[PDB]
């Protein structure tokens, strides 16, 4: 059944887009370390991988700035 | 916050108009049952009460 | 307006015959057997053999022009089984299915009055 | 099961219809795009072949249906159909008004081989048969009459 | 190599010497030898339509022996009647070479074998060029009468400029692997600078030439009045001409096939033959009447109805009110041997004629009978009639007229220009000193006849770029037109076609896009009439699109709105709340039901409903005129039998829709106007909206898609029009509304043209085909899980976002309710196939 207030996107990809426009990913990694591994797999399996590759190169540069 | 529910999915004539190259072209046809058969089978009167 | 043939379906042993005639009896139309469809010599009395035999007879008789068939089942008679085998019902089911109107199913198997 | 194969490089089954009776006579027009087919009961369907489906039904008749013919000149407004028969008759239909033009009961066997032409709407036709009679008619558009019989000694099949 | 020997007959040879197109042939062929793009600025009555391809065959175009030009020759008449008539003409002209001439008028016709100098049609060689972007075959291309500024001519030369550029570029280094391409353009006027000296069309400046002729004196006569029934005016005038005037044939410039056939049968009735041969010839001309060639051919200006026009006598006279017995042209004496009731060799000529009536113009009449043509613009520049002296002109030609943002869109017969009108009048003094009768006054001819416009200006750019996409050219933003339109507007057109589903995100046309491009109508209405062949809603939808295309029927505030005014406004509101209103309160069901009410009325009961329920007579009659024709058009294009369909009466008339059909037509008009949607501002800015019941109903702010949201308040905040059922009842407006267009009122409030209301899900189902909405990731936080079948399938549960709020550069957009989709994983992204019902 439906459920209201599920507005556009979850906080991982929202913070990823905000971090990519803000040139650092520190809060994104602070969330990503924090939340649960089942949820981590559930978001990281769907990273919107298609022809401009924005989300996936943002994730790779986020892990670069992480380690 | 009230969402509706809608699917939104997926006679004849008596004249002609032919073509620019001859070639006539008529309008549509009307629409187009199996049989009326019968079979009689006799019952011997010792299997009558079982029937 | 329909016209009538007569089936004369012969449910013999080791063979099955179907040949519709016009209802005098002289001018036979499309004699087939059970042998001239299957290729094994073991089941030329097959129900399947009689089935496609009756299908081919139905096609040829609709080609000629007869639409209904008074059907007459004959077993081999004599001092023998006196009663139709399976091939008779097989041909009957086939040409009752195959678009042909059926009339007056009978039994014309000969009865001996105690011959030899 | 009626099918049509486009003869060109697309040799696929373009259209496929389920006709009523097993038929044994077909004729396409002198032009293209008209195909008439009549079964072995009384039903003569005609089909526009481009966008292939039924354009006329023509229940009409009686008995199994013998040979038939079109009347086609390119860019006309006449478009008749000939419609022979087994019990001897010729029942001419048009295609622009879906009406039986003239009922003609005169023959004695299967009316094979009939043909339609005009000579100055005159439109003389000629219908042979398995009987030995070729029996041409004047065949006006409103009301028709007869002329000579001229009797060949054959069993005429497709008297062109 | 140089040339092959040609031959012609003696009388056509001396006719070519007598007509002045033989004088400039050597200078033209040397300009062709020295430059490819050659301009000719001739005229009608010269001979340049006929004999210049014969000059090209003389020059060696079509000669296999020349290694420079071994190719085909294509002559591109824009009208297929012109193509076949000039095909048989040059087949007569080349004579013993005359079997080398051919025609190709539709796409299904391919090249005939015996020709090397072949005629064709504009759309025919554009589809030829489309599937042959290289154009190996044709050594030359002849664009005649390109002065008309057709959309086909514009797209034609816009492709042909880059075509001849790339072909010459590949040829000039190597003649073996690449041949030349000689482009030869003609015209009737001399304003060919928009073809030659346009730097966007041609950075390289091409040479311009002339080769015009001579003309006998045309005596032009303008009438003291101007008649309403121009057919009866022209008929009365032409019976007086054939009764009293000296001999010389007649050309009657009139409008359409129906009027022309009526005038031809009336002229044959007035001047009949006793002879059976000529009587049967006129009978054949009256019998062979119509042809359409809907899809598998090129199209012309004989769609014969897309026109919401209307008329009256006070309307005509108020249009020509600047104009404030012995009549001109009635001067010369009737000659002996010419009876007043002479037989007349009458011939119709419209573009929808068969070939065996298109050849009968050029036959000499019986002796004692005078020749006569009743026609339209085919005999203006392409064709010319050998023997006319009197031409008589109604001054009205059927073309495209469309004005914007108000629901006026008509393919109507307007008023012809001054230049084209004088070009029509110049066919009078053509065989001798002739007489043109213009069926109006010279004050009318002064005022409402403009001097010098293109179809690319008269037609919407969305249909223009859809036409280019169906012809499969993709570099449209920088494509060389003579009048390149507004780049803002054509980018909005590409955006609109992406919104409607004609164009994908890589800009290639879809099948639904080609079925839109087949229509001679707007892309929005074409989408409507393509989609609504579902669950018996087509009479309702054709009534709605006919109403929006004809205009407002309701007499509402062009009048009142003390002792009778109150009762009249009260009974007017009662007529609103009567049979105009029974179904809902959205907006447009009244606009459906007033036309559904035109079935509940006998014909002699005609005036009482308009005069009671406040409807306009001519617009209410032309909507029920337009409905039959529009249903004919869309049934002809989408049904399985193209041409042979007919329209009966009750199926254009009516039935009554209950609930499923009103919500289905609601999503149909959503598919019509998917980018003219609007939201109540509580779901974007609930603080600025001030959502209360005592705010007036024309003050609850609405916000459109794709519009910029700057920190000013009233940027997107556009409001409801007073002429809806809101502002009349106004209880609580539903959140998502539709409009047709926007009109700014005097209080700087952009009022609307509101239509209907959707909640979430038919809006999503409509938008799915379009490229409006961008999906989210699968959202299964508290809900039920995504079920897969495969690594490329998905049964997930996603919220859609309408107005593309990803990287929000102020294009305002809103989310929808969550919906279950069925994805397919195309090329890295997850497109959607369908939805899932509950
Ligand atoms: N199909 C045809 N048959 C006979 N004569 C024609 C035909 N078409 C045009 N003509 C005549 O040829 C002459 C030359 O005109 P044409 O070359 O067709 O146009 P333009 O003057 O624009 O070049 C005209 O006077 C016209 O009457």
């Amino acid at each position: 059944k439906v459920t209201g207030r599920l507005g556009f996107e979850s906080h991982f990809t929202k913070q990823l887009r905000e971090g990519s426009q803000s040139k650092d990913y520190s809060s994104l990694l602070a969330t990503l370390i924090n939340f649960s591994p089942a949820a981590v797999d559930l978001e990281i399996r769907s990273l919107n991988s298609f022809e401009p590759f924005d989300e996936i190169v943002w994730f790779i540069d986020a892990l670069t700035q992480g380690l | 916050e009230d969402d509706d529910d809608d699917v939104l999915l997926d006679h004849e004539s008596k004249t002609v108009v032919v073509d620019d190259q001859g070639k006539p072209r008529f309008t549509s046809a009307s629409k187009t049952k199996i049989k009326f058969e019968s079979r009689k089978i006799m019952v011997p009167p010792h299997r009558m009460t079982p029937l | 307006s329909q016209v009538f043939g007569v089936a004369r379906i012969y449910a013999s042993f080791n063979d099955t015959f179907v040949h519709v005639t016009d209802l005098s009896g002289k001018e036979t139309i499309a004699r087939v057997t059970g042998g001239m469809k299957v290729k094994a010599d073991r089941d030329e009395s097959s129900p399947y053999a009689a089935m496609l035999a009756a299908q081919d007879v139905a096609a040829k008789c609709k080609e000629v022009g007869i639409t209904a068939v008074h059907v007459k089942i004959r077993a081999t008679g004599g001092t023998r089984t006196k009663t139709p085998g399976p091939g008779g019902q097989a041909a009957l089911r086939a040409l009752a299915r195959s678009g042909l109107r059926i009339g007056r199913i009978e039994d014309v198997t000969p009865v001996p009055s105690d011959s030899t | 099961q009626l099918l049509k194969i486009f003869h060109l490089k697309t040799g696929k089954v373009v259209r496929s219809m389920k006709i009523s009776s097993p038929s044994y006579i077909l004729d396409a027009d002198s032009t293209s795009t008209l195909l008439a087919v009549g079964g072995t009961d009384g039903s003569i369907i005609v089909v526009d072949i481009e966008n292939g489906y039924i354009t006329h039904s023509f229940k009409g008749h009686g008995g199994t249906i013998s040979s038939l013919k079109f009347y086609g000149q390119l860019n006309s407004k006449i478009w008749l159909l000939a419609s022979g028969d087994t019990n001897g008759m010729v029942k001419v239909w048009d295609l622009v008004k879906r009406k039986c033009l003239h009922t003609l009961q005169e023959h004695t066997s299967a009316v094979r081989g009939l043909d339609i032409i005009e000579v100055p709407p005159s439109l003389n036709l000629l219908s042979g048969g398995r009987d030995d009679i070729i029996n041409l008619w004047d065949f006006n558009m409103k009301k028709k009459c007869k002329l000579l019989k001229t009797l060949p000694v054959n069993q005429q099949v497709e008297s062109c | 190599a140089f040339y092959v020997e040609v031959s012609r007959s003696d009388e056509i040879q001396k006719a070519r010497i007598q007509l002045p197109v033989f004088g400039e042939e050597h200078k033209i062929m040397e300009a062709i030898h020295h430059n490819d793009v050659v301009i000719i600025c001739g005229e009608t009555g010269s001979g340049k339509t006929t004999q210049v391809p014969q000059f090209l065959y003389e020059a060696g175009f079509g000669a296999e022996d020349s290694p420079d030009y071994p190719g085909m020759v294509g002559i591109t008449q824009p009208r297929r009647v012109a193509a076949v008539s000039m095909a048989e003409r040059v087949a007569n002209e080349l004579g013993d070479h005359g079997h080398k001439v051919g025609y190709q008028i539709r796409f299904d016709s391919t090249a005939k074998e015996d020709t090397k100098v072949k005629f064709m049609t504009d759309g025919v060689l554009l589809r030829e060029m489309m599937h042959d972007f290289k154009l190996t075959k044709y050594s030359s291309i002849i664009i005649d009468e390109a002065h008309e500024r057709n959309i086909n001519t514009d797209i034609l030369i816009g492709m042909l400029s880059r075509c001849v550029r790339l072909r010459a570029k590949l040829h000039k280094e190597n003649p073996i692997e690449h041949k030349k391409l000689k482009l030869i353009i003609m015209s009737a006027t001399l304003r060919v600078s928009d073809f030659s000296e346009n730097k966007t069309l041609f950075p390289i400046a091409p040479p311009v030439l002339q080769v015009d002729a001579r003309q006998f004196p045309v005596s032009i006569h303008f009438n003291r009045r101007t008649a309403f029934n121009y057919t009866d005016e022209a008929f009365r005038k032409t019976c007086k001409i054939h009764q009293k005037l000296p001999p010389g044939a007649i050309l009657v410039f009139l409008t359409g096939q129906q009027e022309i056939t009526h005038m031809v049968k009336r002229l044959r009735k007035e001047f009949p033959f006793k002879k059976n041969s000529k009587y049967n010839k006129d009978l054949e001309t009256p019998v062979s009447k119509m042809g359409i060639n809907s899809k598998t051919t090129d199209l012309e200006a004989e769609d014969i109805d897309f026109s919401v026009q209307v008329i009256d006598q006070d309307k005509f006279k108020s249009a020509i009110r600047y104009e404030e017995e012995e009549e001109e042209g009635f001067e010369e004496v009737l000659t002996e041997g010419q009876t007043a009731n002479d037989p007349l060799y009458v011939l119709p000529l419209y573009s929808l004629l068969p070939t065996k009536e298109q050849m009968r113009v050029f036959q000499k009449p019986p002796q004692g009978s005078r020749l006569c043509i009743v026609a339209t613009n085919v005999a203006e520049t392409s064709l010319t009639i050998p023997g006319v002296r009197y031409v008589v002109d109604s001054g009205r030609s059927k073309e495209r007229k469309y004005n914007e943002s108000n629901g006026v869109q008509s393919f109507e017969v307007g008023w012809v220009s001054k230049a084209s009108a004088n070009q029509r009048s110049g066919r009078a003094g053509r065989t001798g000193p002739g007489h043109c009768y213009r069926l109006y006054s010279s004050a009318v001819f002064e005022h409402d006849f403009e001097q010098f416009k293109p179809e690319i200006l008269r037609m919407p750019v969305e249909s223009i770029v859809l036409q280019m996409k169906s012809m499969a050219i993709h570099n449209i933003i920088n494509f060389p037109f003579p009048t390149p339109p507004d780049r803002v507007a054509l980018s909005k057109a590409i955006q609109l076609l992406q919104y409607l589903g004609a164009l994908d995100n890589k800009e290639m046309i879809t099948e639904d896009g080609k079925k839109m491009s087949l229509f001679p109508l707007s892309p929005r209405f074409s989408k409507m009439l393509l989609v609504s062949d579902e669950k018996a809603c087509l009479p309702y939808i054709v009534a709605i699109v006919s109403a929006l295309s004809v205009g407002d029927p309701f007499i509402n505030e062009f009048e009142l709105g003390p002792e009778l005014k109150k009762e009249l406004r009260s009974k007017f509101y009662k007529s609103r709340s009567q049979f105009s209103k029974l179904d809902k309160f959205s907006d447009v069901f009244r606009l459906l039901s007033v036309v559904s009410a035109m079935d509940y009325v006998p014909k002699e009961q005609k005036e009482i409903f308009m005069k009671k329920n406040f409807l306009r007579g001519k617009l209410m009659e032309e909507i029920v005129k337009l409905r039959k024709q529009l249903m004919y058009i869309i049934k002809s294009n989408t049904s399985k039998e193209n041409i042979a369909v007919v329209i009966r009466n009750e199926d254009l008339k009516s039935d009554i829709p209950s609930v499923i059909q009103i919500k289905l037509l609601k999503q149909m008009i959503c598919a019509g106007f998917v980018d003219h949607v609007a939201v109540r501002a509580d779901v974007l800015f609930p603080d600025d909206a001030k959502i209360t019941n005592r705010t007036s109903i024309i003050n609850i702010p609405y916000i459109p898609v794709l519009a910029t949201r700057t920190p000013n308040i009233e940027d997107c905040f556009v409001y409801i029009h007073p002429t809806s059922i809101l502002n009349n009842l106004g209880e609580m407006p539903p959140k998502y509304m539709l409009y047709y267009s926007l009109h700014l009122g005097g209080n700087n409030k952009t009022r609307m043209n509101t239509l209907c209301d959707i909640a979430s899900t038919p809006l999503a189902n409509i938008a799915r085909k379009g490229l409006l909405l961008t999906y989210s990731k699968p959202l299964t936080g508290q809900g039920l899980k995504t079920v897969n079948l495969s690594p490329t399938e998905r049964y997930c549960y996603v919220v859609p976002r309408f107005g593309s709020t990803v990287d929000n550069d102020l294009k305002i957009g809103w989310d929808l309710n969550p919906i279950a989709v069925h994805q397919k994983k195309q090329k890295g992204q997850w497109t959607v196939i369908k939805f899932i019902t509950r």
